[PDB]
Order: structure tokens, then C-alpha cells, then sequence
RNA sequence: CAAUCGCGAGGGGCUCCAAGCGGUCGCCGGCGAGCACCACCCCAGCCCCGCGCCGCCCCCA
């Protein structure tokens, strides 16, 4: 019943771009127990339930088209890479995986490197450039790696749980920029934005009051769309701030989508109340709509 | 290069020169290249660790042989300045090796140290 | 002006006052021979520094008893030096007047309070402007709070990672930004006006790293032109750069020490600069004549003082005057010894 | 509307009656300075002198000082509806439904932008910048501007083309002005609570509880104490990070180098001289 | 400590007694300690969650 992905077919005539769901039956649904589903373009959607399988999905058959799996766990999250293609997917014991999108065929390919403590859980990724990736953690730790070595660069850690209970800061979302900066939505209601070049963080805004569970950016990094799991999504913009934040949402928000193309820049929500929600870009426009 | 098990500095080759240090405390500690190599080639050896920063490295190359040979975890470090001072001797320690005994609490943090270092190799 | 091998010291008549704990804190005035003398005894004293007084040389000023605090550090603020903020462990810090006479109580850092529950570890900056107090939350990291002292409120924040945080930081000489040492050999050289990281860079072999100090004239003006900048350990290794050598903004991620310090053997625990940059002062607090002493630029370590019968004590805190003549040193007892410099 | 002096120490309050000035060191009041009504405004005069500008509801501009009674006789009436605002730089403006100076809804308010001049008109939602929700106050800051609106709603927008929503009062906000350097902006409210908004890493701290007074704060010349307006009719002057009152108103060369110098090929056979000197001379 | 107030095992017909135990306002009551109930790691345990064996009860047979 509850959404649990989204994504844009593209994000840049008739050209067919899709919208892709997950529900959390288990379902996918497009417009024009899954845990998450990407597109490719160079355009196929590939899909992860909690178990370890990586799943491609033909669409004019509509079944699954071959699955793919390996020998690790639970897969958490996954990735395509861009150009100056194969898949990055973290799981529950700290490997990342890497999956081979050779011309069609969806491959176990490799395992790159795996975090010493087995009680660092990931959780997201996010692309900072080509060949080396942005992943958060179950501890306060967001870490980058490169995949043309399979190396660890410096763990971006982040601090105690202060306002109560826990000590682990659970990063839930991670994002990027076209600017350079990674954007990290963190438990305990907080964003901050770190730096890129030197992978340290230079911003820590303190927003929402429970865990900020998808963000998403804008296409020519200008307007950054937090989302929690309070009833609340909040808006940012240039280093930056927060401009408002209206409950457009009834559960917490469980995944954001954003789009910048047909004159018709769009950003999609959906979380826990069954109901997909979409916003423009341009948010002292006009208002908003939601269909189920 | 031929360091091919090569420690990472996010905290993994803090953890290995920390429980280098504590070792050293209690005295389980075989130091430098020549008493590493005796260790392992005599069986004592739990766990072994080099130094990738060697000027050339070859003459610390020659232990992961007996080491695979008596099936015991090496790992490298990047630096046999901090591994040197890791271990308290005033001067660099090149390769050190650390054993163990029937009941210690040290035994145990060697015992999840390999663990980690089974997770590299 | 001192040559590197052999130095002119000697002693000069010790302070009259003993405290009933270890000398937390000493620090002289920037402008005004006046030494300000702080212990975990709540009890803060100042000196003025007469060694032809008389009944008593070296006379006292006043005796400021601070009521339930133990002093663990002490500090003027400013080039002028008109204020001195003190602070024990407790969640709060005093600011006080040398010009009006004001005791105020800063007892809130401004929505931070749950990021700080002591004020004891700060520093405030040469130009007198900005002061930054470590923030006592690790779990793996490190952050400084940067309060303005004009009004006492933070506007800024920086967070290193490590494992126990920050171990011991310095403001750059001209105030436009930190350098940071963490707990395991990572080093950040930050920035104010950016409010960013310029670069990290790590310590040559630091398991630990307990202690840092930074000064001198004639450096890069982009990392505030102070020149050499000394990183402690746990080993009791002193390592000394030049920061011209972090340069190749690119920070050298591995450079090398222009000297490593290995003769105390225990952990370095004071480590100090005269202001002039002429001289390095380190010393370690477990050992009893633990106090080694350093030329400047040359990097080389005076032999004939301290000797086998120089009263040094545990050495738990060191100060270099205003004109790098008079060093300060004090002890686990609570006795301030006193040594003018000739050079 | 609370005004401090230039030399720190020195509050000044005007009331329904008259003029009072405060000792901000150390006592209660100074001067009582005669003022009749047979208010709009009070400033400071900006370039030579500190006097004082005074304006009732209808045109009669009070010139008048502290440190003296002097300026208890001179209005002036250059102005023929009853005056409704007033703002001072350097050279005086006067809000009347429009401007005099030296449009569609009505006034609310009007504030002066410093020496390179602007003007900051004030209807409800109506916003006037000239170069050269509903309001309730405003503040700003130059250096080129930024404006911080409140309302009358517990939203205060803030303006460098967008907003930026600062909700958190639940009434009014009787109160809103930016502090010192910038980073703060601190707000007041009807619910008795003084608001400190970080406006860096978006976090508030504040000062909750007192008399149930909060309206007209203002801000001392340097980044320090902020002195209060209070609905009791009491002003505070609150030094910064106490927020306790402070006022209540009702060669070296080691020698083995050189001994290798001279350790092999004894005294025949050695390098000569010239060459041993430069090893010599290359040492030092 | 001083004023004050409450509940109520256990026993007896909404009432009665009582072992006990707590709260509030004043303490010109006294004692003790202040990062740190934290950081790094390891061994277990409470709870909650997963998956597979048995222990038992089944129905045909």
C-alpha cells in the first residue's frame, strides 16, 4: 500500500519518459515488499525487495525479466553509475557490490571492498562523480570510495544523537550536487551539506524533528526538497537555507523524484499514506496535486 | 603493488596499531623482521602485520610465504614510522608479529582483529 | 636574538603564593609583566613580576577566589589583554574586566548546549575577536565551537573526525582561521572566513596525538602566517613542521617534520612557543624534570638547561611572556618557578 | 523606539507624557524633560550633533537634547494632516496618505537605509524600496540589503525573487530586528518569550519566561546588550549571553660529521686541502 | 529535621486497625562528586525480530 521508490525515466519530441513506483506489497506501477528500483538510459528498471536479488523488469512483457543475486545479504541500496555503466549496491554486511550492465546481460560481477565492523549497515548512495561513490552508514559514518580501485576515502562521520535515546546518527539519505557538495540527510531531523573536494562538511542544517528519510536536488543544483519521517517536507536554497516547510503529507515521506524537462519541472513524493503527492519545481508558483 | 592485503587508514590501521601497542604491554610482542619471521616460521605467531612504507619492500616480501605456509593473517600498514612508535622502540619497526596465550582478554582482540583481517584477504 | 646550542637562562625568584592543587593554568599579560597563575584550588592569583620588591619580590596583585569551579584554564584575551575568560569543568565560564571590573557568567552557548558540558577547553584568538571551546561529544569525531566574545554567541562550527575528537588546536597568529589537532594524526588546517576546511593532513606516525602549539612570523599568509607548528603524541614524539612545506588549496597530505623530538619519553603534555618565535618549550607531566627547551629555526634542543638540579616539579603548565623573556613554569604541587631569558 | 546613546551608557524611553533618560550603569532616571500634548517618534540626529528628534501625531517637531532641558519651546507645522510616521537620516522624511520628503493601500510604517541613501515604505502587504502577509514590523540591515519582515501571523519572511518563512509565533510578533553582525536574528513576541533565531544552522534559542511584556525591542550600537520594550511598562537592558538584566526601567654541526671528514686516508693519501675544505665548508 | 498530605499489603464487618512506604513547602540542614550515565574494543545477559530442529497434540493410515 505504501510507496517505497520512485523514479523519473529520465531527467533532462516524443520521447518516452516513464514514471516508475514501488508499493509496498510488492508492486510497481507506472505513470505517465519492494525497497528500491532505478532506471538506465544510455532504459531498463532494475529492483531490490529486501531480499539479496537484483531484479531487471521488462515492461511490454511486464515480469520479471532475469533476475540477478549473489552470496552476501540483504541488498539496502543500489546505483548506475554516470559517463565521463554497471551497478553499485551496499548491503547489510558492509560489502557494496558491484553488478556488471554489460549490453543487456545483468551479472554478480564483483565485490570491491567491505567495512571492517560488520555493524555498519548501509543504507544509501549517492554518485559525487563517475568513479567513486558516496554511501551512508548505520553509524554517524558517511564514507566515499572509488571503484576504479575499489578504495575507501575518508569516512565523513558525523556526530553523537544528542536531543535523546540512541548515540548512532542513522544517515537515511544521501544525495549529491552538480556543484561538487554531497548533501547528507541524517537522522535526528538534520541535513548538512559537505564539501567535495576536501570530503568534509561545511553546512548543518537543522530543520526537521525526525529523521529525514529522502531528499532530493534539483537538476541544475538550486533547490534541495527534504522529506521526513515527520508529516513534513521542507524546501532549501542558497551556504544555503531553508525557505518553508508545509506538511503536504500525512505519513512520514518515504521517497522523493525529481524532474527538470517538457516545461513541466516536476517533483514527486510518496511515503506511508498510500497517496503519491507531486509538486512543481517552482514552489511560489502555483499548487500542488496528488493522485491515487 | 605487491601489498595486495593493504589496510585501510579509516580506523581498521588504528585498531592494528592500537592492539600493536597493547600487545607490547603485555609483552607478546615479537618486533622487527628477522624475530617476526622466527615466530612464524616456529608457530607462535597469531597474527603478523608489516609496512608497505618500506624503502624496498622485498625485504619484508619474504613472510607472507610462511605465513600462507602456516596459515597465520598478515596485513600492512602504511607507515613502519607509525608502526615503530606503535610498538615503543625509538626506531622504525618494519614488520612485527604478535602472539598469544591460553586466556587473555588481548587473546580475544586478536581473535576479532583476524576476523577483520579474514575480511580483507 | 639566541644562538641554537647553548642558552642564557637563569633563575629568577619563584612566585610567593603555593596552591593547595597542580598549577592548571598560567598565562602572562600581552602588554604588562603580570602573571596569571590558575589551579583546580578555585583559586586564580595575580603577579606582577618585580624580582627588586621588596618585602616579597615578585608581588602579589589580588587573589580572586572563584566560588564551587575548579580553574582549569585561564586565559587573557586580546592584543590590549583587558579581559581574562576562565573556565573549570563546570557547564558554564566566566568573562572578566581588567578595565570595569565585570564578572559575567556565560552560561549558554546558544542552542549547543547538549553539544557542550564543559567549557574547559577553549582558546581565544591573538586579534582578541573569536574564541573556540571544544565541544565535549565525540562518538568519533570532534567538533570546536567558534564564539564571537563581543557578544558571546557562537556563529560557527568545526567538526574533524577521528576517534576522540579534537586533542589540542591553535588559532592561526593572524585569526582568520584554525588549525586543528585530532586524535588520530589528522590534522585540519581550517578556515573562518570560508567556514570551510582548507586541507587535512596527517601527523608523521601519531598513534595519539595529545598536544599542539603553532607560532612564529614569516609563514603563509593564506593559513595566517604563523610559521612552525609542533603536533605531541602519546609516544612522547614531538614532531615540528615548517607550514611553508604544506603547501605543493593543496594540502600535503603526508609531509615530514622539519625535526621529530624523541628525548622525553612519556606523553607530551605542555608544549609552548615565545611569542617571537625563538623558542619551543615542551614538556611531559610524568616525569619530574620532563621539560626540554628548543631552538628555533635551527631545531635543536639546548643541553645545558635543564640539568640534573633545575626545580622543575611535574610539569603541568608552562607560559613565555609578552617580550619571550620570562618563562613560566608550574607544577603537580602548586609552585610557579620563574626564568629570565637573555639573548 | 527605545534609543541608547552614543557613549554606551545612556537609555532613553519615551512615554505618553514625556521624555525620560537612563543611567544604563548604574540607577533610575536622569532627566525628566518637558514634552506636552496640547507621539510619533523620537530618534537621534545623525551627522554633527546627538539631540534628540521628537514628533507628535500631529506636526510639531520637537528639537530637543538630554544633557540640558533645551528644546521645550520650538515646534514646527510645515505639514498639514496629522503626521502618522518618521524617520531621520543624513535630513528628515515624513510618512503623511503619502510622503513628504527632505500609492494604493494605507500606511503602516516607513524606516530610513543608511548613508548612500534608500527608503523602506510600509503599507499591509504593499512594500516600497526606493533608490536614489499582513505586516506588523520590520528591521534591516545594509551591506546591498535585507530585509526581515514580520506579520501578524508568527511568520517572519525574510527578504535579499522569494521569502523566507521564520514561523514560530503562536500570535503576533510585535517584534522583529536583526542583531549586531548579522547572524542572529532576534525576535520578540505577544506570548512573553524573546526569540533568538540562529539564522546559520537553522536552530533557535531563547529567553522564555518574563512580565508578559514583549513589544518594541531594540538592539545596543555595539554587538552587545539588547535592550527590551515591555508591555508593563518596563524596558530591560539584557546584556548578551548573561540574559539578566542589567537595567530595569518601571651552525650547529654534531662533531662525528667532521671526524668522518677526517676518518679515512689518515694524513698521506687524503684529499687535498682545497677539496677537504670544501667538504669542510660544505658541513658549515 | 520540621509542618503537612497520600496509598496500603496483612487482617476484620463502603467502613476499622496497623507493619510499613512515598510526595509537597520551608530548610541562614549538613555530606559527596562534577568531561565521564562519555570515547575505543571484547565477553555475556534482558527484551524484540529471523530461520530449523526437537518435545507434545493431530488427521488419514
Amino acid at each position: 500500500s505504501a510507496i517505497n521508490a520512485v523514479a523519473f525515466t529520465h531527467s533532462a519530441k516524443n520521447i518516452q519518459v516513464r514514471l516508475a513506483i514501488g508499493r509496498a506489497n510488492g508492486d510497481i506501477e507506472i505513470w505517465n515488499s519492494v525497497d528500491g528500483l532505478v532506471w538506465v538510459t544510455d532504459s531498463r528498471l532494475f529492483s531490490i525487495g529486501y531480499t539479496t536479488t537484483i531484479t531487471e523488469w521488462d515492461l511490454e512483457k511486464a515480469r520479471a525479466k532475469k533476475h540477478a543475486s549473489g552470496q552476501h545479504g540483504e541488498i539496502w541500496c543500489f546505483g548506475v553509475q554516470p559517463l565521463p555503466r554497471k551497478l553499485v549496491a551496499g548491503t547489510v554486511d558492509g560489502n557494496l557490490v558491484l553488478y556488471s550492465i554489460e549490453d543487456g546481460d545483468l551479472k554478480f560481477q564483483k565485490t570491491l571492498t567491505r567495512t571492517p565492523s560488520k555493524k555498519t549497515k548501509f543504507v544509501s548512495i549517492a554518485f559525487q562523480s563517475h568513479n567513486i561513490v558516496i554511501v551512508g552508514c548505520s553509524n554517524s559514518t558517511i564514507c566515499a570510495y572509488d571503484v576504479r580501485t575499489g578504495t575507501m576515502l575518508r569516512q565523513m562521520t558525523l556526530g553523537t544523537d544528542l536531543t535523546g535515546g540512541s548515540k548512532n546518527i542513522i544517515v537515511w539519505a544521501v544525495k549529491c550536487l552538480p556543484n561538487g557538495d554531497i548533501v547528507s540527510g541524517d537522522s535526528t531531523g538534520q541535513v548538512c551539506i559537505w564539501d567535495g573536494k576536501t570530503y568534509t562538511q561545511a553546512q548543518r542544517i537543522q530543520s526537521h524533528t525526525q529523521d529525514v528519510l529522502c531528499l532530493s536536488v534539483s537538476a541544475d543544483g538550486s533547490k534541495i526538497i527534504s522529506g521526513g519521517m515527520d508529516r513534513r517536507t521542507a524546501v532549501y536554497e542558497p551556504r544555503w537555507s531553508k525557505v518553508f516547510h508545509r506538511r503536504y503529507h500525512q505519513h512520514d515521506v518515504k521517497a522523493m523524484a525529481s524532474f527538470e524537462g517538457k516545461g513541466m519541472s516536476v517533483v514527486v513524493s510518496g511515503g506511508s499514506d498510500a497517496s503519491p503527492i507531486v509538486l512543481p519545481l517552482r514552489a511560489l508558483g502555483k499548487e500542488f496535486h496528488r493522485t491515487l | 603493488s605487491a601489498a595486495w592485503p593493504k589496510a585501510e587508514d579509516p580506523a581498521l590501521v588504528q585498531e592494528l596499531l592500537d592492539c600493536v601497542q597493547q600487545a607490547s604491554h603485555y609483552r607478546q610482542l615479537k618486533k622487527g623482521a628477522n624475530e617476526t619471521t622466527k615466530s612464524v616460521n616456529r608457530g607462535t605467531s597469531e597474527l603478523v602485520i608489516l609496512a608497505a612504507d618500506t624503502q624496498p619492500l622485498s625485504i619484508v616480501l619474504h613472510i607472507p610465504l610462511i605465513c600462507e605456509e602456516k596459515n597465520v593473517p598478515y596485513v600492512y600498514v602504511p607507515s613502519k614510522v607509525a608502526l615503530g612508535r606503535a610498538c615503543g622502540v625509538s626506531r622504525a619497526v618494519i614488520a612485527v608479529s604478535l602472539t598469544s596465550n591460553e586466556a587473555s582478554d588481548l587473546n580475544s582482540k586478536i581473535r576479532a582483529l583476524r576476523d577483520k583481517v579474514e575480511r580483507l584477504a | 636574538k639566541l644562538r641554537p646550542e647553548t642558552i642564557d637562562i637563569q633563575r629568577t625568584r619563584d612566585i610567593p603564593d603555593t596552591h593547595k592543587a597542580a598549577i592548571s593554568s598560567l598565562a602572562f599579560h600581552p602588554r604588562y609583566p603580570i602573571l596569571l597563575s590558575s589551579s583546580t584550588s578555585s583559586i586564580m592569583y595575580l603577579h606582577k613580576l618585580d624580582a627588586s620588591a621588596y618585602p616579597t619580590p615578585n608581588p602579589l596583585l589580588t587573589s580572586v577566589h572563584v566560588k564551587r569551579t575548579d580553574l582549569r584554564r585561564a586565559a587573557f584575551v586580546g592584543p590590549d589583554g583587558g579581559e581574562i575568560i576562565f573556565a573549570g569543568r563546570r557547564r558554564y565560564f566566566h568573562c572578566w574586566n581588567l578595565s570595569s571590573g565585570l564578572v559575567k557568567k556565560v552560561s549558554k552557548i546558544q542552542g549547543h548546549q547538549k553539544e557542550q558540558r564543559t567549557m574547559e577547553r577553549f582558546r581565544v584568538s591573538p586579534c582578541g575577536r573569536y574564541m573556540a571551546l571544544v565541544a565535549s561529544d565525540k562518538k568519533g569525531g570532534g567538533m570546536l565551537n567558534i564564539i564571537n566574545v563581543g557578544t558571546m554567541q557562537w556563529i560557527a562550527q568545526a567538526r574533524i573526525d577521528g576517534r576522540h575528537g579534537v586533542a589540542d588546536f591553535a588559532w592561526w597568529s593572524d585569526g582568520n582561521g584554525l588549525t586543528i589537532a585530532g586524535r588520530d594524526g589528522q590534522v585540519t588546517e581550517w578556515s573562518m572566513i570560508t567556514r570551510r576546511t582548507v586541507g587535512i593532513w596527517r601527523d608523521e606516525g601519531s598513534i595519539g596525538g595529545t598536544v599542539m602549539a603553532l607560532g612564529g612570523r614569516n609563514g603563509p599568509a593564506e593559513l595566517g602566517g604563523d610559521r612552525w607548528v609542533a603536533i605531541g603524541s602519546n609516544s612522547g614524539i614531538l614532531n615540528v613542521y615548517d607550514r611553508n612545506d604544506l603547501i605543493e588549496i593543496r594540502i600535503k597530505k603526508y609531509p615530514t617534520p622539519t625535526r621529530v623530538f624523541e628525548q622525553l619519553t612519556t606523553s607530551i603534555s605542555v608544549v609552548a612557543f615565545s611569542p617571537d618565535g625563538q623558542l619551543l618549550a615542551f614538556g611531559s607531566q610524568h616525569k619530574k624534570d620532563a621539560l626540554r627547551l628548543v631552538h628555533l629555526p635551527s631545531c635543536t634542543v639546548y643541553r645545558n638547561w635543564p640539568t640534573e638540579q633545575t626545580p622543575l616539579g611535574r610539569v603541568t603548565a608552562i607560559a613565555f611572556s609578552s617580550k619571550s623573556d620570562v618563562l613560566a613554569v608550574g607544577n603537580d604541587v602548586g609552585r610557579v618557578r620563574l626564568w629570565e631569558i637573555r639573548g | 523606539d527605545p534609543i541608547f546613546s552614543q557613549d554606551e551608557r545612556h537609555l532613553i524611553i519615551t512615554y505618553n507624557t514625556s521624555i525620560q533618560v537612563y543611567s544604563t550603569e548604574d540607577s533610575l532616571l536622569v532627566r525628566r524633560i518637558a514634552l506636552p500634548l496640547t507621539i510619533v517618534s523620537s530618534a537621534l540626529s545623525k551627522s554633527n550633533p546627538d539631540y534628540l528628534w521628537v514628533a507628535c501625531s500631529d506636526g510639531r517637531i520637537w528639537h530637543i537634547n538630554w544633557t540640558s532641558g533645551e528644546g521645550v519651546d520650538t515646534p514646527s507645522t510645515i505639514d498639514t494632516k496629522k503626521l502618522l510616521d518618521m524617520a531621520v537620516d543624513a535630513v528628515l522624511l515624513t510618512l503623511n496618505a503619502q510622503i513628504i520628503a527632505y500609492y494604493d493601500e494605507s500606511p503602516q510604517s516607513l524606516r530610513s537605509v543608511a548613508g548612500g541613501r534608500a527608503i523602506v515604505a510600509a503599507a499591509k502587504e504593499a512594500l516600497h524600496i526606493g533608490i536614489l502577509d499582513i505586516i506588523s514590523t520590520f528591521d534591516i540591515r545594509p551591506i546591498d540589503i535585507d530585509v526581515a519582515v514580520g506579520g501578524a501571523r508568527g511568520a517572519i519572511y525574510v527578504y535579499s525573487i522569494q521569502p523566507r518563512k521564520y514561523h514560530w509565533h503562536r500570535r503576533a510578533v510585535h517584534s522583529v530586528k536583526w542583531s549586531g553582525d548579522g547572524n542572529y536574528l532576534i525576535s520578540g513576541g505577544y506570548e512573553t518569550v524573546l526569540v533568538l533565531w540562529q539564522l546559520d544552522t537553522g536552530r533557535v534559542d531563547f529567553l522564555p519566561h518574563l512580565s508578559a511584556a514583549i513589544e518594541n525591542i531594540v538592539v545596543s550600537p555595539k554587538g552587545s546588550a539588547y535592550a527590551l520594550h515591555l508591555d508593563d511598562n518596563s524596558a530591560m537592558v539584557l546584556s548578551t549571553a548573561e540574559m539578566k538584566p542589567s537595567m530595569y526601567v518601571s651552525v650547529v654541526v654534531a662533531p662525528q660529521r667532521l671526524a668522518e671528514i677526517f676518518n679515512a686516508a689518515p694524513a698521506f693519501a687524503m684529499p687535498p686541502i682545497e677539496d677537504v675544505f670544501y667538504q669542510v665548508a660544505s658541513l658549515f
